[PDB]
RNA sequence: AGACGGACCAGAGCGAAAGCAUUUGCCAAGAAUGUUUUCAUUAAUCAAGAACGAAAGUCGGAGGUUCGAAGACGAUCAGAUACCGUCGUAGUUCCGACCAUAAACGAUGCCGACUGGCGAUGCGGCGGCGUUAUUCCCAUGACCCGCCGGGCAGCUUCCGGG
RNA sequence: UGACUCUAGUCUGGCACGGUGAAGAGACGUUUUUUCACUGACCCGGUGAGGCGGGGGGGCGAGCC
RNA sequence: UCAAAGUUUGAGCUC
């Protein structure tokens, strides 16, 4: 976790893939190519509390104290892939997405060109319910 | 009695659609009755990237968006409070508001 | 193999018609009872595949 | 008892002449221990790159994936694998009131490059139009279809995939389309929403580093 | 490997009706339009009789990705053999055989005539300053202002009815 | 057959036939042992045991002097 | 961005 780079004059970025699901989120820090990794870490982890693991206070602290811990690791620049569950499912960040996304800003990091990079499909399979649908 | 002339839809020439399953449920609703939103959106709203701005290193240096279109269930969307009751003489009132909000 | 007398089938005999023992049994088995299912893991209507 | 990371050796990410700059970044991989050489860690990485590294100081959602298929030595040799369009460029392109028009193609070019092309264009709103709608017609659509495959056919077929990066850097191609459907119906914010190499002929090292030095 | 062809997608089109949207090719058809094209009553509606007819269901193969009747278990709950969950069978896909039922709703049978407007729209046709590409004009394309036929719809009023 | 007492068969560990090298910890210049090879015992299959492996030279194409 | 909320003398209401 040394990038050899001076400071300022330019950045050695990392790329930090931010999952925000509804229940859960992940932070995985990789290269630019990105198959290689240098720390993911996970809120579940963290804090074990089931029901407010993906709370916005929960994402929040877990998003604060994730990039506390990769600032540590002393990369200055980030590539950043925000991503939400996707696909058939849900094209909405859950509770713990903005939470992390405002500790994230709060945070400190040195970013460079953010994207959207959630999996729209074309033409989907089924969602998971009835025909009747999830009824409550 | 009949309570409204399109029957909460829009099929007067066609005859039959594609069914879409909700985001909030999964309840099939014909995508031509289905409410239909194309909501672009920051992915940091306003609030945030105030914030955010200070997390950003440029100065100056846009955002790129978040191209969403959604669809929901009618119930969800009087629970979610999108859409309120109206009487039945305004009812025909079809127009939507001017663009204040 | 029920049918016959009790000294051509480990299963034969008996007034009624039955097999008498558990039908399911060992690899390590002598030959002449390594007989009907062998080492079975299940065996039931097959539910599913 | 030692930490991993310690036995990462790192490369220099290099990119070819046509460009302006070569040194794109730094990969890591193991240390040669056992079979394995660092070398040959790096040699499958793929690389997404900037628009703002292509030109000089220019917006972003352009991107060229490039895998460095061959490592020189204390650098990553990468090479052209495929142009594409941002989501969100793209989408907020993509509003209402405008017959959209995509084709795509497969063809090879004279070095043994073998290329899929796909186009993109939306049918555009005049100045002083009151129609609301500004909508084609679905023989305009076939033509424009065609067009697009002759257009792209004929410019790759006839030049070298240097000429195809270095058109495909501008808008070379989609504004010819627009010279080409102006008469039919005025279309405007075209692109080459994706550009996909294929199938690489065997590697000569000589012609790589020709085009390297 | 098999589903699905988003977003472009409209109070838009076509089809006897269910319904019909990834590219390209082949086959034939048809509503509508222009017409000083031919025949000159050849037409409208119909018990009997016939073709088509979403989903589930059934019989054989082929295929078996997802979901998911049935079923089991895990949760709440006075009870839940349900609503929540994890699995999960038949079915869901294709070909070949049956079937003819839906709020199959415009809940409004088919032809034919007459009696108010108003703007918008889709197609074919006609006319008319000027813009704008073909560029270098014509004649076409995109706009623009109109008229004509029938077409999906909309608004409108002491027409009159109810 | 759930009686007593034994037995062919089958499962499992040891010693011998049974070698030649690689790296590591240690182990109780030495090992207990984990992996990675090699081949000469040994084993299998095919052929009326029919063109094997290296080195030149020759040629059809790509790149150089 | 939805766990639930049951009953009520037979002993006399009314143009
Ligand atoms: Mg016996
Ligand atoms: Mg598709
Ligand atoms: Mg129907
Ligand atoms: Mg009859
Ligand atoms: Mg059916
Ligand atoms: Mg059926
Ligand atoms: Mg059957
Ligand atoms: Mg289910
Ligand atoms: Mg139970
Ligand atoms: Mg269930
Ligand atoms: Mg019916
Ligand atoms: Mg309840
Ligand atoms: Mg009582
Ligand atoms: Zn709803």
């Amino acid at each position: 976790s040394l990038g050899p780079q001076v400071a300022e004059g330019e950045n050695v970025f990392g790329v930090c893939h931010i999952f925000a699901s509804f229940n859960d989120t992940f932070v995985h820090v990789t290269d630019l190519s990105g198959k290689e990794t240098i720390c993911r870490v996970t809120g579940g982890m963290k804090v074990k509390a089931d029901r407010d693991e993906s709370s916005p206070y929960a994402a929040m602290l877990a998003a604060q104290d994730v990039a506390q811990r990769c600032k540590e690791l002393g990369i200055t620049a980030l590539h950043i892939k925000l991503r939400a569950t996707g696909g058939n499912r849900t094209k909405t960040p859950g509770p713990g997405a903005q939470s992390a996304l405002r500790a994230l800003a709060r945070s400190g990091m040195k970013i460079g060109r953010i994207e959207d990079v959630t999996p729209i499909p074309s033409d989907s399979t089924r969602r998971k319910g009835g025909r009747r649908g999830r009824r409550l | 009695t009949k309570k409204r002339r399109n029957n909460g839809r829009a099929k007067k020439g066609r005859g039959h659609v594609q069914p879409i399953r909700c985001t909030n449920c999964a309840r099939c609703v014909p995508k031509d009755k289905a409410i239909k939103k194309f909501v672009i959106r920051n992915i940091v709203e306003a609030a945030a990237v105030r914030d955010i701005s200070e997390a950003s290193v440029f100065d100056a240096y846009v955002l790129p968006k978040l191209y969403v279109k959604l669809h929901y269930c009618v119930s969800c969307a009087i629970h979610s409070k999108v859409v309120r009751n109206r009487s039945r003489e305004a009812r025909k009132d079809r127009t939507p508001p001017p663009r204040f909000r | 193999g029920v049918a016959m007398n009790p000294v051509e089938h480990p299963f034969g005999g008996g007034n009624h018609q039955h097999i008498g023992k558990p039908s399911t049994i060992r690899r390590d088995a002598p030959a002449g009872r390594k007989v009907g299912l062998i080492a079975a893991r299940r065996t039931g209507r097959l539910r599913g595949t | 008892v030692v930490d991993p990371f310690s036995k990462k050796d790192w490369y220099d990410v290099k990119a070819p002449a046509m460009f302006n700059i070569r040194n794109i970044g730094k990969t890591l991989v193991t240390r040669t221990q056992g079979t394995k050489i660092a070398s040959d860690g790096l040699k499958g990485r793929v690389f997404e790159v900037s628009l703002a590294d292509l030109q000089n100081d220019e917006v972003a959602f352009r991107k060229f994936k490039l895998i460095t298929e061959d490592v020189q030595g204390k650098n990553c040799l990468t090479n052209f694998h495929g142009m594409d369009l941002t989501r969100d460029k793209m989408c907020s392109m993509v509003k209402k009131w405008q017959t959209m028009i995509e084709a795509h193609v497969d063809v090879k070019t004279t070095d043994g490059y073998l290329l899929r092309l796909f186009c993109v264009g939306f049918t555009k709103k005049r100045n002083n139009q009151i129609r609301k709608t500004s909508y084609a017609q679905h023989q305009q659509v076939r033509q424009i279809r065609k067009k697009m495959m002759e257009i792209m056919t004929r410019e790759v077929q006839t030049n070298d995939l240097k000429e195809v990066v270095n058109k495909l850097i501008p808008d070379s191609i989609g504004k010819d389309i627009e010279k080409a459907c102006q008469s039919i119906y005025p279309l405007h914010d075209v692109f080459v929403r994706k550009v996909k190499m294929l199938k690489k002929p065997k590697f000569e090292l000589g012609k790589l580093m020709e085009l390297h030095g």
